[PDB]
């Protein structure tokens, strides 16, 4: 009664080459971690210091030279109420000001202290903060599982206001973090209808919609979509909660062009290309003007990966087996490959100022050369 | 079961039925219905189907197929046959316990089947005065009426043995309201008489006495 | 002898107060509403009702009060008959 | 070693065929009866078809006198005539003129030979339309010589000449 | 202008229908628009897929493609059942024998895929292939690939502080994980139970005085992998709450006393919901029992946060009393009507007492002649205060019949017969007839009892028999015999459950040519007849009238596969002065039960059996009545009738005694037992009611009282009882359509000398 496996499979590992030489500078742990649960625990970075996180409890503070601690405090309540209170941290571990304003599942947003890791304040919020917090003029913001863009005063967590949205019965964990644009944030939605709001009073000015019918007619809105969109020069590229690419302005937020093909997973804007992957490991390249297939690499098809990131002329993508895959912007064969972890990769490899980093499943960091 | 176009295999069913062996023809026939839901005479097969069902004790499925043919196309030059057949199904379903061969009287068991049979035959008769199946329908009607009367009389007897002397009066009144000709009624009257006697209600007993004396 | 018997009772329950409600000149409707429905009616002859409250607890006498009120063609009431006891044992 | 019956007879006993008559109440003066609820009533009927095992039950046949079935067409008479010779059967008189004819004894064969009759037929075939006449009013049908032509009898052997001519066309 | 409007071989529908389809008949001029509308019409038939129309003045020639026909439904699937697949097809407007194109391929694909979505396997890829048949049909090849379903990942519950999540999901059913250290089975996700589980949470949360809580919201996400899911709920605690009195009112028909007493509320304690609901239902129950079966009951709480206390406000009304007008039954195929109306406790033509009809039903059940018994109290049309209760029942064939004939090895002529019907012909009473004729043995048997000789319940039934056991195996432990006798009884109840019975019996007996044992010979010396111990030409006979009696008490739940209640029995028997064998023996039995699951699929069973004997002064009990057990319901494991003292012989004409294995049988038995009722999770529940399985743990012993060993020194002093035989194992019971069936397996562990183990037995009784 327990011998009933059946599923379609994926391309294992096409044509490993070595046009680069990938090495692992340092890999400290912070312990589990993430296990197998779905979340967004990407560790951020500033001032040559990284700040990892875990599944249940601890955070740390690791120097970005070899992974040495600055302070590794727990966050779960000391005297375990039920059992050490697994805080189930699931928010994007961002930072600003003095301060890793981590998200959580217990409806808490622990504003910590970069100095030593002493809670500047806790705060309760409607539903869980499955999204990634984002600072914007001392106003963090949180998309929830109750569609409530509850902004907060930075220094205190004084809830400035909330805004309600909708959500179907069945959804995905699509948790668009907002993006600042002249006070005008913008978010996606598990509904599938991007909005446009203002902070100071929490008021929305406009509504849209992208894809076709779903619900008992489940549409291809399932997507590793960076539900968080981007904007340039008054026009946005809200790679659809579905994935059917759309370009829109700020004020009207109207369709400029519809590359209605699949389900997005991320995007990157530079010059004219829009690198991204679509729902089936299909790394593409498209131009700003409209849906314009610059090319299409589809090697890893059906072998699911994580959202990508630019790195000094070399797109990079994670995997489900601890491999790295380095690619030139010209399509689009591999320029190298590594195998850096065993458990696997889940979250977004963030990188900046040369330092490229990523958290593993549990043995989090891998300072790639 | 092999396969062919419908004609020859339907003729084979004809053969193996007219012989007398049922189940083989049953199979061939339900087949010809299935593999050709609207074949040559796709209802002819239905009539033959119910006939075989009956002649092979397949009572419930016979019943079902009867209902299906009726509601499928009620107006039909031969439907009276189907009415009458449904009547036979009910009736034979009633006394089915052949143990009666031992000599017992079935007249005291569940009567519901008799009721359905009677309804059916009644509808047939009043719906078709001079069809081929009127008379035998009438005879069966009379016999069923008598059966029902006997049943209720049994119940009344049991109670008057028990003592419940308002149940008796009610049951006898009901019969006398519905079967006011059989032997059972002209037999049960003394029960109502005695009941009225019991509860010190006399004038009522005198009424029923005048009745019982008028026969 | 003395073995056993479940109690025996016959319907058309009665109190000893409501039987002070019903009156002459009332309606079949009013009376039927007041005392419920007459479980044992006159099957023939004139329309007339029989409310009988008979009860046998088993091996201890048999109690029965009965009241079988009359009626009229028009469906109105004329007379009543209060039998509280059963003479004859 | 048991045959020739059990096939056109109703199953069961025949005791019901003798139930007591329904004499009528009986009704003394100065009184009424509660007969006032006639709904199990039995309507009278003269009949009079036979009963019991004597009653046929053999399921009704059709391609009761000619519940006709035709299918419009080109001509048929010049070939339906030889559609007979598909079986090479007798004639009492061929009549190309009226485009129809009438035949002599034709003996079908069921599993009941006594019931199987040599029979005479009035072949009714013309294109009256828009219409293709495939029907026959039975001419002479006897119980292997005992002349009887009641309904079921007249209904059945009609249906033989019915189909064995459609089957005489389907060539 | 048209000359004809041909039609190329419709072959599925009449061409006259095609004549009707084309609006281009004689009467109107035909042009391009008419060609196009004929195209449209032939595409509007539902059975064609390609029409072209061609006209040359009067002539009109056309073509047609043939979507028909279809007869094939293939698989395909692996887990779900294709019955629902056919149901979808019917909903899909598709089935055998139709006219289908290759377009709906995607339609049916999506249909079944979303169907699997509803199932839980959100990864579905089936294939639809249409191979044709020669102008007859085309096929529907449907192979399936149902990817794995999604086990859940976690069940979070936001916004609680009076508890945690785990104990809340403890009291759940849609688990998340199962630990091997306490794996009680398996696990899987299903959307359905979500609602009931959520409401279970709701109730449990209420039952602690958090009256005004609510389930704010709830969502369920899905991994972007279709392999794991999530679920979260939002709630609001609300404080405790305190009861403050009760406010029953309305029309009580004068019952406040019982009413007020039903709402006995401890002064000032925390709220509860379930207790209040149950109390309301109980009011309903009682008020129904008195007659108002359709009462007007209403319970509306009244809270106040000014002190977080609630004062219950319940307003009711009764309605009308007495409703029973005509009671009917349905299902009695051959069983009489009266036979099952006798067991009734609500006399048609009386006020309705709900409990009355209910206990009637229970009694009817414990009669045990039927699969099930189902009541119903439907109203009567038009009358405001009358009903017609009807009992729905379903017979159960019990009485057997068998027959065995042969002329075997040397001189067998076996007329082996046998029958017992147990409610013969549904006529009401039970009979039993056996009979056999070996070449040397002869035996008869006959009994009958009418358990209503009167209507109040006085049963009655006689019985007689005959035994001619020639009984000469070769020459040892043969013990030739002949016996016969009769007995009549008289049973009558004493209350709802108990009963008594008495009645005389008379029996003769005779026997000779038996072995010189000691037991036989001790008893004979008690009778005085000093037979010649040496040889075995012994001979003797007797005869004796006897008087019987036996109490009873039964309260069993069902008839054959009980689940509750006990059933004690008792049987007494004693000689009457004037006979020749003075003694008395009495026995006992208790088939107690108890369920543990309210489903009543898990029942603990115990039972017992006992006995005794004596010699009523001077004499001693005759041996042909002794007790001994083994092999079956007596005790499993061992062989049949092997426990108890073993017959020792005297000195094969050439203490000089010898032991052997003959269950001579003592006059004092004591046997307990204990079982464990369990379901059978591997068979159709429907047909499963007819089978029954259980574990057990047998025990028990017998012995002899008047045994002696003071002069019988070195032999097992059977007078000692504490020599217990034990066993334990597994057995099952099938009410097979042939009849009752039982098989068993065990292994006796504590077994004294010579105990003949069997470990595997069955019975046709």
């Amino acid at each position: 009664f327990n011998s009933e496996e059946d599923v379609v499979k994926m391309s294992p590992l096409p044509t490993v080459e070595n046009q680069f030489t990938p090495t692992t500078a340092w890999s400290t742990s912070v312990g589990s971690g993430i296990g197998n649960f779905y979340s967004n625990l990407h560790p951020a970075l500033a001032d040559n210091v990284v700040y990892a996180a875990d599944r249940a409890g601890l955070v740390k503070a690791l120097n970005a030279d070899d992974g040495k601690e600055i302070w590794s405090v727990s966050l779960a309540e000391k005297d375990g109420w039920f059992s050490k209170e697994p805080a189930l941290l699931s928010g994007g571990v961002t930072v600003s000001g003095g301060h890793v304003y981590i998200g959580s599942e217990k409806a808490q947003v622990y504003a910590l202290n970069t100095s030593d890791g002493t809670v500047a304040w806790q705060t309760k919020v409607a539903g869980e903060a499955l999204s990634r917090p984002v600072v914007s003029d001392g106003l963090v913001l949180i998309h929830t599982s109750n569609g409530q863009l509850q902004a907060l005063n930075e220094a205190d967590g004084a809830v400035k206001w909330t805004v309600n949205l909708d959500m179907p019965s069945l959804s995905l964990r699509g948790e668009s973090a907002p993006t600042t644009a002249f006070g005008a944030a913008v978010v996606g939605g598990d509904n599938g209808r991007v909005s446009a709001v203002l902070m100071e009073q929490g008021q929305m000015i406009w509504q849209q919609r992208i894809s076709q019918a779903t619900g008992s007619t489940e549409i291809d809105r399932l997507s590793d979509v960076d539900t968080t969109p981007v904007v340039v020069n008054g026009v946005v590229f809200a790679l659809a909660y579905n994935g059917n690419l759309t370009a829109l302005d700020l004020r009207s937020g109207q369709i400029m062009w519809k590359r209605e093909l699949g389900s997005v997973n991320d995007f990157i804007v530079d010059g004219n290309r829009i690198y991204l992957v679509d729902q089936n490991d299909r790394v593409m390249a498209l131009t700003i003007d409209g849906g314009v297939t610059l090319w299409t690499q589809s090697d890893l098809l059906h072998r699911l990966l994580t959202s990508p990131v630019l790195y000094n002329g070399n797109l990079v993508v994670g995997d489900s087996e601890g491999y790295l895959h380095w690619i030139n912007v010209e399509d689009g064969r591999f320029v190298a490959q590594q195998k850096v972890d065993s458990s696997g990769f889940q979250t977004e490899p963030v990188a900046a100022d040369g330092k490229l980093l990523i958290q593993a499943k549990d043995g989090t960091v891998y300072s790639i050369t | 079961v092999p396969d062919n176009p419908p004609n020859e295999i339907y003729a084979t069913a004809q053969q193996k039925l007219q012989d007398g062996n049922w189940r083989q023809a049953i199979t061939q026939l339900e087949a010809l219905d299935n593999r050709y839901p609207f074949g040559p005479y796709s209802q002819q097969v239905q009539l033959d189907l119910i006939y075989a069902y009956y002649k092979n004790a397949d009572l419930p499925l016979a019943q079902a197929a009867i209902d299906r043919f009726i509601r499928l196309n009620p107006t039909h030059p031969n439907i009276d046959y189907v009415m009458y057949m449904r009547g036979l199904t009910n009736m034979a379903l009633d006394d089915s316990a052949l143990q009666g061969f031992f000599g017992v009287d079935r007249s005291d068991r569940d009567p519901q089947h008799a009721r359905a049979a009677f309804s059916d035959f009644s509808k047939l008769v009043r719906g078709y005065p001079n069809s081929q199946y009127t008379t035998d329908a009438t005879k069966r009607l009379v016999f069923l009426k008598d059966r029902l009367a006997k049943y209720e009389y049994s119940v009344a007897e049991y109670y008057t043995e028990r003592g419940a002397w308002v149940a008796v009066v009610n049951r006898v009144e009901g019969m006398l309201r519905d079967y006011p000709d059989t032997q059972a009624t002209r037999d049960a009257l003394p029960l109502m008489e005695n009941a009225y006697r019991q509860m010190q209600m006399n004038a009522q007993a005198e009424k029923v006495a005048k009745i019982i004396a008028a026969n | 002898r003395v073995v056993y018997r479940p109690d025996i009772n016959q319907g058309n329950y009665l109190t000893a107060n409501d039987v002070s409600k019903i009156r002459v000149g009332m309606t079949q409707q009013q009376v039927a509403y007041a005392l419920g429905t007459p479980l044992m009616s006159d099957p023939f002859g004139t329309n007339t009702w029989f409310y009988v409250f008979r009860q046998q607890p088993g091996h201890e006498g048999v109690t029965q009060q009965t009241l079988t009120l009359t009626f009229n063609s028009s469906g109105v009431l004329t007379n009543i008959d209060n039998k509280p006891a059963l003479s004859g044992n | 070693s048991s045959d020739s019956r059990y096939k056109r007879q109703v199953s069961g006993d025949e005791a019901y065929l003798e139930a007591a008559p329904l004499a009528e109440l009986h009704a003394p003066a100065g009184m009424i009866l509660p007969v006032t609820s006639g709904d199990y009533a039995i309507p009278v009927t003269n009949g009079s078809g036979a009963v019991g095992k004597a009653l046929d039950i053999r399921p009704p046949a059709q391609p009761g006198d000619t519940a006709s079935l035709l299918v419009e067409n080109n001509t048929l008479w010049p070939q339906v005539v030889s559609v007979l010779q598909a079986k090479n059967y007798t004639i009492t008189q061929r009549d190309d003129a009226g485009q129809t004819l009438t035949t002599d004894w034709v003996q079908w064969n069921r599993l009941d030979e006594d019931e199987q009759y040599r029979g005479r037929y009035q072949i009714s075939v013309k294109p009256q339309g828009y219409q293709q006449a495939v029907t026959v009013k039975l001419l002479n049908l006897e119980q292997a010589g005992k002349p009887v032509a009641d309904a079921a009898s007249m209904q059945r052997y009609s249906t033989e000449m019915m189909n064995v001519i459609s089957a005489g066309l389907d060539k | 202008v048209v000359k004809d409007i041909h039609f190329e071989g419709l072959q599925r529908v009449a061409v006259g229908a095609a004549l009707l389809s084309m609006p281009v008949r004689t009467g109107d001029t035909v042009n391009d628009e008419d060609i196009s509308n004929t195209i449209r019409a032939l595409f509007a038939t539902g059975n064609f897929e390609d029409v072209r129309v061609l006209r040359d003045g009067d002539t009109l020639l056309v073509q047609v493609k043939e979507r028909p026909t279809i007869a094939s439904i293939t698989f395909g699937n692996k887990s779900v059942k294709d019955d629902m697949l056919k149901q979808n097809l019917e909903a899909s407007g598709v089935r055998v024998g139709e006219s289908l194109d290759r377009t709906t391929i995607a339609d049916i694909e999506k249909g079944l895929e979303d169907f699997y979505y509803s199932v839980g396997k959100y990864s579905a890829s089936v294939k639809a292939v249409v191979t044709p048949l020669p102008r007859n049909r085309v096929d529907l090849k449907l192979v399936f690939q149902e990817g794995v379903s999604a086990e859940i990942q976690q069940i979070n519950i936001v916004g609680n502080h009076a508890f945690t999540t785990d104990e809340l999901i403890s009291h759940f059913q849609l688990r998340d994980e199962v630990p091997w250290w306490n794996v009680v089975g398996d696990r899987k996700y299903q959307k359905q139970k979500l609602a009931g589980d959520l409401e279970t949470l709701r109730s449990y949360y209420l039952d602690r005085g958090y009256a005004r809580f609510n389930i704010d919201s709830t969502q369920v996400s899905l991994t972007p992998d279709k392999k794991g899911i999530y679920v979260t709920v939002n709630i609001t605690e609300g404080d405790q709450y305190k009861l403050s009195g009760v406010e029953v009112s309305g029309n009580l028909a004068g019952h406040s006393a019982e009413i007020e007493q039903l709402t006995k509320i401890e002064p000032g304690e925390l709220y509860n919901g379930t207790k209040v609901t149950k109390m309301e239902d109980d009011i309903k129950k009682l008020l129904g029992r008195y007659g108002y079966a359709y009462p007007r009951v209403q319970s509306m709480p009244e809270i106040n946060d000014a002190d977080k206390t609630v004062k219950l406000r319940v307003n009711v009304d009764a309605g009308n009393r007495f409703y029973v007008r005509k009671i009917r039954f349905e299902g009695n195929d051959t069983s009489k009507d009266a036979v099952l109306r006798r067991e009734m406790r609500q006399m048609e033509g009386a006020w309705l007492g709900s409990d009355l009809v209910d206990q009637g039903k229970e009694r009817l059940n414990r009669l045990g002649f039927f699969e099930t018994v189902d009541t119903d109290t439907q109203r009567v049309p038009g009358s405001p205060d009358q009903v017609d209760v009807v009992y729905k029942v379903k017979e159960r064939n019990t009485g057997s019949f068998n027959f065995g004939i042969g002329y075997g090895t040397e001189s067998g002529v076996s007329f082996q017969a046998g029958v017992q019907q147990d409610n013969w012909l549904g006529t009401g009473y039970a009979v039993g007839i056996n009979g056999t004729k070996n070449d040397y043995q002869t035996y008869a048997e006959l009994s009958v009892t009418n358990p209503y000789f009167t209507v109040d319940g006085v049963s009655l039934g006689g019985r007689l028999f005959y035994n001619d056991f020639q009984a000469d195996d070769a020459d040892l432990s043969d013990y030739t015999n002949k016996s016969y006798g009769t007995d009549v009884t008289l049973g009558f109840p004493i209350n709802e459950y108990n009963s008594l019975r008495a009645g005389l019996g008379y029996v003769h007996n005779s026997l000779s040519n038996m072995q010189p044992q000691v037991a036989m010979w001790r008893y004979l010396y008690s009778m005085g007849e000093h037979p010649s111990t040496s040889d075995q030409d012994n001979s003797f006979k007797t005869d004796d009238f006897t008087f019987n009696y036996g109490w009873t008490y039964n309260k069993l739940d069902r008839g054959y596969f009980p689940t509750d209640g006990s059933r004690v029995n008792l049987t007494g028997k004693v000689t009457i002065p004037g006979s020749d064998n003075e003694y008395y023996k009495v026995t006992l039995d208790t088939a107690t039960y108890v369920p543990i699951d309210d489903d009543h699929k898990w029942v603990v069973l115990g039972r017992t059996r006992w006995g005794y004997g004596d010699g009523l002064g001077g004499k001693e009990m005759p041996f042909y009545e002794n007790f001994y057990a083994g092999g079956s319901s007596t005790v499993r494991g061992f062989q049949s009738n092997t426990i108890g003292p073993k017959a020792v012989y005297f000195p094969h004409q050439a203490k000089d005694l010898c032991k052997s294995d003959d269950a001579v049988g003592g006059n004092a038995m004591a046997v307990a037992s204990l079982e464990f009722i369990t379901p059978t999770p591997f068979i159709s529940d429907k047909y499963a009611n007819s089978v029954r399985t259980s574990f057990f743990w047998d025990m028990g012993t017998v012995w002899d009282t008047n045994w002696d060993s003071s002069q019988y020194s070195g032999y097992p002093d059977y007078s000692d009882p504490s020599n217990i035989r034990m066993s334990a194992g597994i057995a099952l019971q099938w009410m097979s359509p042939l009849g009752p069936l039982v098989f068993s397996y065990a292994q006796p562990f504590k077994k004294y000398d010579g105990d003949k183990a069997e470990q595997f037995q069955f019975n046709c009784g």
